[PDB]
C-alpha cells in the first residue's frame, strides 16, 4: 500500500490516532555477568562434590568443559539458583564418582522440581500413561477413569492424545512427559487452579417395560395409524 | 472413424484443458499475465482460435487496455476477427467454463511441454522425409538444413534471458555508466545517496544490483538505521521506494519515520503530549512525503521469496522503476518446500534476495540476526563467523554492515552516543568501521562531528 | 524400381563393387581410397569384412589381391561369412580394370552420412515418443547435441563403439598437432603463468577445472586472469557465465586488470590522461580481437549453459574456453529437495558439456566455514562438503589460499597459493603467484624459489 493513503487516513483522524496512540514498554534483558556469576558457583560446587572429575586435566580441557556447561544452561534456560540447588541436591544423592554431564544435570534439576510441586517424576507418569493406554477402553469416557487428581487426569489425557496423533516414540513420549510435568509445575508454581474436567451428561433409564406391553403399544400404534403392511 | 485407438496416435501431443484453464485465468485475472508471459508464446498454442486469442491479449496488454472478458470481445469485434475465433459465445465458455481460482502456472507449463515434444517430433520428421528426397541438395547442405531446423526450436524467444553478449556491446555499456557516473558529481556518491559522508566515502553510496546484509544484536538500532537509510534514499532520489516489514506493522515505522524527520521527541508522540511547534513539524514532514509520495509499504507476514519479487516486479511496471527495497528481516522469510532444513531455507532466501536485486538493478538490504555466543565473547564487535546458520548470506553478500553500540554491553562507555558501523566484507573496496551519533530520543542516526583517527 | 516416390535408404551396391574389384585388381590406388571412404560407410557386412580384411592386410605389409585375400580370410575361418571364393571372384571379374575408383569412392561416400542423417532423424523421433522420464528439456538438449555432433567433420556415426583403428588415426592426429606448434610445454590453452604451464601443461580440453577458495580469497580475480590470458593469446572464442555480478563490474575489473590502472579510479572515473590512454589502448585491443563473451543470467540450468555454449560453437566454429562463476548458484528445479543430487547433476551435466565441446571448462566453487576453525587453514579435498561428486568427477582442482586474509601480520603479503588437490594426468604442489588487489591481477612471482 502507498504511503500517501495512510498519511490521508492520519490528516483526516489526527487525535483519534493520538487516541490509538503507540504500545509503551521495551525489551530488558539481564546481563551475562549474573550468567556467568551463576556458572561459576555451578563449577566450583560440583568440583567441590566432584575433586576427581578434573584431576590430571590442563585449564583448556576446563574452560572447554566451562563452555559445554554454559551453552547447555542458556539453551535450557537455567536463571533461578534454586534449581542449581535442588540439582546439587539430587547430585549428593548421585553416588557417580564422575562430573555428570550437564543435560543430565538440567534433567536432574526438572526432576526435583517437579517433584517438590507434588507430582509424580517422569517415569512414574509414563507408567501412569501406559496404565491408562491398557486400561481406558473399559470405561465410557476419561472421566469415569479412577483419577487420583486433577493433575494427573490432564497430565494422562494430554500425553494420550499428543502420542496417539502424532505417533510418538517412547523416548518422544518421555520427552513430552517431562515438558508436561514442567509446564504443570510451572502453572503451580504460579498459584492458578486446576479445572475439574467437564463431564458429559447424565445416564437417565428408568424403563420398565415389558414383552407384552410393548406388543400392545405396536397394535395400538398399527391400529391408530392404519399400517396394513406392518 | 472406427477407431479406439489406432488413429489416436497420430495426433501430436498437446493439451486443450490447459490452454482453456489458462486462457480463463488471464480473462478473469490480469495481474498473473507476465507470469503467463514469461512461460508460454501464442506458438505454443495448438489451435488457430487459441493463438489467435493470445495474440490480441498481448497486443492489449502491450497497448495498456484491460483484457476482460467485455474488453477483449469488443476488440475482436472491430478487428472483424470475432467470427474467425468461434464467437462471443466461445469466448464467454472459455471464461466461465474455466475457474478463476487456479494455479495457471502448471497449465502454462503444460502447454510449453506439449509445444516443445509436438515440434521436435515434426522437425524430425521433416529431416528423414527431407533425407530420402534429396532433390539435389549435397550432404553439407542436408546436415547444415537439419542443425537449422533442430535449433530453430528452442530459439524465437521474444525478450528473456538475452544470453551471452558480444565485448563490444558490454563495452558501450561500460562506457555509458563511466559518462553517467562523472556527469553527476556527487563528491564520490557513484550510486544512492546514504546521507552519510563517512559511508558514501567508503562505499560511494548503495551500488545497484548488490546485496546488502545489515547485522546487529537486538537493541542496537538496527531498524532504526534501516529507515535512517530508506529515508534518506527517498529524500535524495525520486525512485520509489519499497519496504517490508515482517515483524512491525506499518502504523508504528510511520509513527518512527515521522519522529525521526521532524526530531521530535518519540515519548512525546507515544503519549500523545504534543504542542503546536511538534504539530507545525509533523504537518511540514507530512507535506514533503505529499511532495514526494515515493514510498511503499508492506506488511504481511511470513512472505515468500517468489511474492516478493512479484510485488516488486509490479510495484516497478506501476511506477517505472525502484531506488531500493528494504527488508526487515530475512529470518522471518518462510520457504515451504525447505522448512524442514533451516540451513537450506536460509541458502534458498539469501539467493533468491541476490537474484532480485541482480534483476531489478537496485540496492536490497536485508536485516539479519546474530547469534547469542558474541555476547560471551571478550570483544563484542560482530564478526562474519557470528553469522553462523548462515554461510551461504556471507557467500552471497556484495556488502556486509555490522551495527554496533559500546554503550549498550557498558554503561560507562567512553563513546556513549557512538555507533560504530563495521564493514565486514566489502566486495569492491576496502573495509573498516565508520563512526556516527545516535540518537535514541529522536531515533536518528547523524555524521559523527567529533574527531577522527 | 522406378523410384517415383520411393523411400529407401540411400546406397549404390554397383559403387562398392567396383571399388572392391578396382582394388582387387590395382593394389597400387589403395591409397587414393583409404583417403575417401571407410569400412563403415559400406552397407553389406560381407563388403565391409572384405574391405576391413584388405585396409588389414595392406597396413601389414601385404598384397590384397584376389588369391592372397581369400587364402587370408580362409585362414580365419571367415571366407564362408563373406560369401565365398564364387563371390570374390565375382567381384574381380564383373568389375571392369579400365575404371575410376575415386567417384565410386565418392559415392560410397556422403551416401552414407545421407543414412547418418536419417538414423538421427529417426533416433530424435523416438526418443520424443517415448520420454522415459526425460522432461521437454532434456529431450531438446539431446536432439541439439546429436544433430551438433553429426555435422562436424562427419568421421563415423553420430556416437557409438569405434574400431581402434579411428581412435588410432585420431591419437596419432593429436600427437602430429600438438608437435606442429612448439608452445614450449604448452599442450591447451596457455594459462599466461610459467609455473602453472609447467604443472598442468595448459588448460586441457575436455577437462573439469574446479577453482575453489574461502570468500575473499580471489575467486572471480584469478578466474578472469585466466579468461584474458586465454583471450589474449588464443583465437577460439572465450564465454563467460557470470551469475553473481553484472557485466559492467566484470568489464571495469577488467579494464583494471588489462590497463594496469587502479580500479578505485576507474570505479569512481577519476583518471589521468595516463590512465585514459592505457584504457584507451586496451579498448582498442579488445575491440580488435572480439572474442569474448559474458552472460550475466542470474539461476541458470545445466541445460541453459550447455545449449549456450553449443550456440557460441556453432556460430563461431569452436570455443576456447568456458567459465562459470559460480556452480553454487545453478538451479536444477527437478532436485530443489535434495541439494547433494542437484550438485551432482551439475557436475556430470559440466563434465559432459566438457567433453561433448572439447573444451576446458572451468568451474567456481565455494568452501565450508570449518575450513577456518583448523590449525592449518589452507584447503583440503574434503573441504569440498556437499560435493563429493566434485571431487570425483573433477579432473583438476586448483585452491587459491591468501595468507594476509586470516593474518594482518602476514610475511607473505602479496603472495597467494594456487594448490593442486587433483590432477589426473599430472603432478600435484603449490604455485606461489603475486597478488595485485590494486589492478585486480595475479602476475607471476619473482621471488626466490626454494
Ligand atoms: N523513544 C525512545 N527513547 C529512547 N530510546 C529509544 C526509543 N525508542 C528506541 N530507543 C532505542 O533504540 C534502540 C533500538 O531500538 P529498535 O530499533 O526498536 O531495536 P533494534 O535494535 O532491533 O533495531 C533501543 O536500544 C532503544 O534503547
Ligand atoms: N579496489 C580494490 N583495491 C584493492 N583490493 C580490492 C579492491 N576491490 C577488491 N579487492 C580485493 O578483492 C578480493 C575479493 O575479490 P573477489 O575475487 O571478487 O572475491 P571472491 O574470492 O569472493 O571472488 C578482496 O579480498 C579484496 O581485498
Ligand atoms: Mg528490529
Ligand atoms: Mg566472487
Amino acid at each position: 500500500e502507498n504511503i500517501a493513503a495512510q498519511m490521508v487516513n492520519f490528516d483526516r483522524e489526527q487525535m483519534r490516532r493520538i487516541a490509538n496512540n503507540m504500545p509503551e514498554q521495551y525489551d530488558e534483558k539481564p546481563q551475562v555477568q549474573q550468567v556467568a556469576q551463576i556458572i561459576n558457583g555451578v563449577f566450583s560446587q560440583l568440583l567441590a562434590t566432584f575433586p576427581a572429575s578434573l584431576a590430571n586435566r590442563d585449564q583448556n580441557e576446563v574452560n572447554e568443559i566451562r563452555r559445554q556447561w554454559v551453552l547447555a544452561f542458556r539453551e535450557n534456560g537455567i536463571t533461578t539458583m534454586e534449581q542449581v540447588n535442588a540439582g546439587m541436591r539430587v547430585a549428593r544423592r548421585q553416588n557417580r564418582p564422575f562430573l555428570p554431564s550437564p543435560g543430565q544435570f538440567v534433567a536432574w534439576c526438572r526432576e526435583e522440581a517437579s517433584v517438590t510441586a507434588g507430582l509424580p517424576n517422569v517415569s512414574e507418569l509414563v507408567d501412569m500413561v501406559y496404565e491408562y493406554c491398557r486400561k481406558r477402553g473399559l470405561y465410557p469416557d476419561a472421566e469415569s477413569y479412577p483419577w487420583k487428581s486433577n493433575a494427573h487426569y490432564w497430565l494422562v489425557t494430554n500425553l494420550y492424545q499428543n502420542m496417539r496423533a502424532n505417533a510418538l516414540t517412547d523416548a518422544e513420549l518421555r520427552r513430552k512427559a517431562a515438558d508436561e510435568l514442567v509446564h504443570m509445575t510451572a502453572r503451580i508454581n504460579r498459584g492458578e487452579a486446576i479445572p475439574e474436567p467437564v463431564k458429559q451428561l447424565p445416564v437417565m433409564g428408568g424403563r420398565p417395560l415389558n414383552r407384552a406391553q410393548a406388543l400392545a403399544k405396536i397394535a395400538e400404534i398399527k391400529a391408530k395409524f392404519g399400517l396394513k403392511g406392518a | 472413424e472406427r477407431d479406439p485407438q489406432v488413429a489416436g496416435l497420430k495426433v501430436p501431443p498437446h493439451s486443450i484443458e490447459a490452454e482453456q484453464s489458462v486462457l480463463g485465468g488471464l480473462m478473469l485475472d490480469n495481474e498473473r499475465w507476465d507470469d503467463v508471459a514469461e512461460r508460454v508464446v501464442a506458438d505454443d498454442f495448438y489451435t488457430r482460435p487459441h493463438r489467435h486469442i493470445f495474440t490480441e491479449m498481448a497486443r492489449l496488454q502491450e497497448s495498456g487496455s484491460p483484457i476482460d472478458l467485455i474488453t477483449l470481445a469488443e476488440s475482436l469485434e472491430r478487428q472483424g476477427q470475432l467470427d474467425s475465433v468461434g464467437g462471443f459465445a466461445y469466448l464467454a465458455e472459455l471464461s466461465k467454463n474455466t475457474p478463476s481460482a487456479a494455479n495457471i502456472s502448471a497449465y502454462a507449463d503444460i502447454v510449453r511441454e506439449r509445444a516443445v515434444v509436438r515440434e521436435m517430433i515434426s522437425v524430425a520428421n521433416e529431416i528423414a522425409e527431407a533425407g530420402f528426397d534429396p532433390q539435389g541438395r549435397t550432404s553439407e547442405d542436408l546436415l547444415d538444413l537439419a542443425e537449422s531446423r533442430v535449433f530453430k526450436i528452442a530459439e524465437s524467444r521474444a525478450n528473456k534471458d538475452e544470453g551471452p553478449k558480444n565485448i563490444a556491446d558490454v563495452l558501450d555499456a561500460t562506457v555509458a555508466r563511466i559518462e553517467q557516473l562523472f556527469q553527476q558529481p556527487h563528491d564520490g556518491v557513484t550510486g544512492v545517496n546514504t546521507g552519510y559522508d563517512d559511508l558514501n566515502k567508503k562505499t560511494a553510496g548503495l551500488q545497484p544490483s548488490d546485496l546488502i546484509i545489515v547485522a546487529a544484536r537486538p537493541s542496537m538500532g538496527k531498524t532504526t538505521f534501516a529507515m535512517n537509510l530508506v529515508e534518506n534514499a527517498a529524500m535524495l532520489q525520486d525512485k520509489p521506494v519499497l519496504i517490508f516489514s515482517l515483524e512491525m506493522p506499518s502504523e508504528q515505522i510511520m509513527m518512527r519515520s515521522l519522529a525521526s524527520l521532524s526530531r521530535v521527541d518519540q515519548t512525546k508522540i507515544r503519549t500523545g503530549q504534543l504542542d503546536d511547534e511538534d504539530w507545525a513539524r509533523i504537518s511540514g514532514t507530512m507535506g514533503i512525503l505529499l511532495e514526494k509520495r515515493n514510498i511503499y509499504i508492506d506488511d504481511s507476514s511470513g512472505l515468500t521469496p517468489t511474492e516478493v519479487r512479484s510485488r516488486a516486479r509490479r510495484i516497478a511496471r506501476e511506477h517505472g522503476g525502484i531506488g531500493l527495497i528494504m527488508i526487515d528481516y530475512l529470518q522471518l522469510m518462510r520457504v515451504p518446500a525447505l522448512s524442514d532444513n533451516r540451513t537450506l531455507e536460509i541458502a534458498e532466501i539469501s539467493r533468491s534476495l541476490k537474484a532480485l536485486a541482480k534483476e531489478l538493478n537496485v540496492p536490497v538490504v536485508a536485516l539479519s540476526q546474530l547469534n547469542r555466543s558474541l555476547e560471551q565473547r571478550a570483544d563484542k564487535r560482530p564478526v562474519n563467523s557470528d553469522l553462523r546458520e548462515s554461510g551461504s548470506i556471507e557467500q552471497d553478500a556484495d556488502l556486509i554492515m555490522f551495527i554496533y553500540r559500546d554503550e549498550v554491553y557498558h554503561e560507562n562507555s567512553d563513546l556513549k552516543g557512538i555507533a560504530e558501523i563495521i564493514i565486514g566484507k566489502q566486495r569492491n573496496g576496502p573495509i573498516g568501521t565508520v563512526r556516527l551519533t545516535f540518537n535514541g530520543q529522536w531515533s536518528r542516526f547523524d555524521n559523527y562531528a567529533g574527531p577522527q583517527y
